[PDB]
RNA sequence: GAGCCGGUAGCGGGCGUGGAUCCCUGGAUGUCCGAAUGGGGGAACCCGGCCGGCGGGAACGCCGGUCACCGCGCUUUUGCGCGGGGGGAACCUGGGGAACUGAAACAUCUCAGUACCCAGAGGAGAGGAAAGAGAAAUCGACUCCCUGAGUAGCGGCGAGCGAAAGGGGACCAGCCUAAACCGUCCGGCUUGUCCGGGCGGGGUCGUGGGGCCCUCGGACACCGAAUCCCCAGCCUAGCCGAAGCUGUUGGGAAGCAGCGCCAGAGAGGGUGAAAGCCCCGUAGGCGAAAGGUGGGGGGAUAGGUGAGGGUACCCGAGUACCCCGUGGUUCGUGGAGCCAUGGGGGAAUCUGGGCGGACCACCGCCUAAGGCUAAGUACUCCGGGUGACCGAUAGCGCACCAGUACCGUGAGGGAAAGGUGAAAAGAACCCCGGGAGGGGAGUGAAAUAGAGCCUGAAACCGUGGGCUUACAAGCAGUCACGGCCCCGCAAGGGGUUGUGGCGUGCCUAUUGAAGCAUGAGCCGGCGACUCACGGUCGUGGGCGAGCUUAAGCCGUUGAGGCGGAGGCGUAGGGAAACCGAGUCCGAACAGGGCGCAAAGUCCGCGGCCGUGGACCCGAAACCGG
RNA sequence: GGGGGAUGACCCCAGGCGGUAGGGGAGCGUUCCCGAUGCCGAUGAAGGCCGACCCGCGAGGCGGCUGGAGGUAAGGGAAGU
RNA sequence: GGACCCGGUGAAAUUGAACUGGCCGUGAAGAUGCGGCCUACCCGUGGCAGGACGAAAAGACCCCGUGGAGCUUUACUGCAG
């Protein structure tokens, strides 16, 4: 990991969880400030960019896989019709309501 | 890297600081030449100009 | 400390410092 | 650390924090080929002994396991138990080993001991404690880098080939056995005293070993391994990990503006258009294991050698030495040695025996004719780092269903072809139509971004328009004058031409060229005076005695700085002895070279000259497998 | 070449100037390395497409249309020009 | 039976470029393109061979490179036997 391309080499080829490494971030005031150690993943938040910028929503699906996730809110409808969840650019991602009602959620991040 | 007809460098050859070079007369003698005497008095040293450039050069360096 | 530089800094800054150029002895 | 059943996105179904996917390491399976090895064979198939369940044997009997090739030691007995062999890009030594081409032919020579083939060692082999080198009574392992030196020198003295000791540097490092002398024996002959092989003595480093007699003397000396954990390094994932938000032009902001923080980590990359502070498992910096491989380093293992004189003496080899015929060496037959050997003679055991280049005297060196020996140099398949290194005809030829498609019987050849987008949201539905494909709607910032769908130029084929065209010559055309047509650089120009006016295209090689001499059909991209070491003048400049190898150290950036063997100038003149601002010819003051300082030297950048495939492609041919 | 050049430049006249191998001097764009107290650009990097300002020139600048992301160096260096 | 007229398909070497006439003269000496002249409307299809020094192929005949390759003998040397 000392060159441009060795980034694709220990992130997605190595431990997929390394991609978890990607789900990385912070969120609201509470929690955050409070720290930032111990995540949740499929939590809630509210992006901060892209037309949808400054929006309200929640963490639907830990997609690490595709390299990002989905946010019920954030989405769109096809052209045939039916609606649908859009792709979640890892990038602009916000979480404040730190999913933690599940004791195991509060025993790791908040 | 370089050398030189080391030869000629051997036989006939060798310069003066002057930037010039000379080799022993070289009329006839030392082969056929019952010929004469005074002619003998015909072997000191002969300095040819112009060409003495290939020469010198080609030798260049040590001599 | 590299914040004692922020110091002996404010001592004498400018643009030439811009340049700068460390070096002890 | 919380998602997954690989690239498959799709249907149908499912495992999971009373630690799944996957990252590690050690496992057990490893069907058939391939050294193949049980036997045969046109590989990937077909055949055999021993054990084996016993197995459907419904009231009737099979696969599985197995096993075994052959050359190697030798507990020999009837031979039981260990090693090998096959690979492998490049690199290593041995075994064998060539023409081209240069010499402007070519027989000597060169390319070379190169290219190739063969065998085989290794992770490195090569080599390696000296019958060595040379001569200052000086040096000492081998190796490798610089230097010595393009010197001494080899030669149809032609083209060329072209050492070494010594000095500087990296490393260091030393040991064994036959080596019958002693004793031990075991086996023979046949009892003695012979040869024999296992045990020690010694088991030689720079001359000693034994055997005898008296002095001995009575603990720190580990190697190539052997050993223990040690920091075992790495082995992939180890993990923390400083600090901004609002406002805004925007389809998108991380931009434009306002205020805010970081900091040994402003290395870059991903983020809808350019962030230190949004993601980054990055540089800051500390982190990390039960298995696979070291030095460093600690210890005993330590294996192991380690002092005195004397005596008539016996103990590192079968061929040294010599004659002929080759080798290597700088040595091409030479005044020609050393070492290595193809044939034939066939010595010595310390006043022995080679050596210091024919030989000889004397001096000086060394002690062969067995063996092991890490480290210092070479090489990239592998993994990383870095780029005045490339960008899809460049780079490996091959950026991803390529050494594959495809021609070749074969050995072998050997291509082309990457790019939508922010993500599919990849175009439901309606239309002409057998469809493909075209018309709308919808995504959308834009689809003349639309599915081989970024940029998407030229050549070349179209569709309309201006001008122009039927008594006319030249690619060309360009100068004059005229009419139609447009004047976003208006009283000046655009475009097109009717006439007339003067006109032989374009490249190489050519005495000479339009050409009827050749070169080219058209467009786009590749495509040809380069680099290195020398030398050579010119110039930009640092000291005039000028200047640096190789290496040692220092190194986000990584910062150069020390290193004084050398080499060119400091006189030269001469074959030399040698003399020397003088010298060689000579016996003569007659000339040749030089003196007269004018002094360079290193470097940089250039016009050139030699070695180079070396301005670029071009053939018939020779030589290897 | 010569008469004074302040750095330009200006004046005289002498004085030519056709030129292949080929010799000397001076300039131009091409992809890169500087960022010698250098950074432009979503109201376009660049290439493209078209032109009656700047230069003897090889090129420049600059304005209109295109196209999706770069890269420019006022100056010296380098080269697969 | 092609060739010709129809419908369907649809190559190929060579070629700088071209709207390419005869004359008699010319030039490097056998010219549609240069001079003078005479005939001379614009295009085509079925043909006929003469000229475009037509196409094929960097002459095999030639000489030149102190090129190459094969056979020959009282060529030179050397090896096999």
């Amino acid at each position: 990991s000392k060159q441009p391309d060795k980034q694709r080499k220990s992130q997605r080829r190595a431990p997929l969880h390394e991609r978890h490494k990607q789900v990385r971030a912070t969120l609201s005031a509470d929690l955050r400030e409070e720290y930032g150690v111990r995540v949740n993943a499929g939590d809630t938040v509210e992006v901060l960019r892209g037309d949808f910028a400054g929006e309200e929503g929640e963490v639907i699906n830990v997609d690490l896989d595709k390299a990002v996730i989905h946010v019920e809110d954030v989405t769109l409808e096809k052209t045939d019709g039916e609606e649908v969840p859009r792709p979640l650019d890892t990038s602009n991602v916000r979480v404040t309501d730190l999913d933690l009602e599940d004791e195991k959620r509060e025993a790791r991040l908040e | 890297p370089k050398m030189k007809t080391h030869k000629m460098a051997k036989r006939r050859i060798k310069i003066t600081g002057t930037g010039k070079v000379m080799a022993f007369k070289s009329g006839k003698r030392h082969q056929n030449t019952g010929k004469s005497g005074d002619e003998i008095r015909g072997k000191g040293k002969g300095f040819v100009l112009a060409k003495a450039e290939w020469a010198r050069m080609k030798l260049m360096l040590p001599r | 400390k590299t914040q004692e530089v922020v110091s002996l800094l404010e001592a004498l800054d400018v643009h030439a410092d811009i340049d700068r150029l460390f070096v002890t002895s």
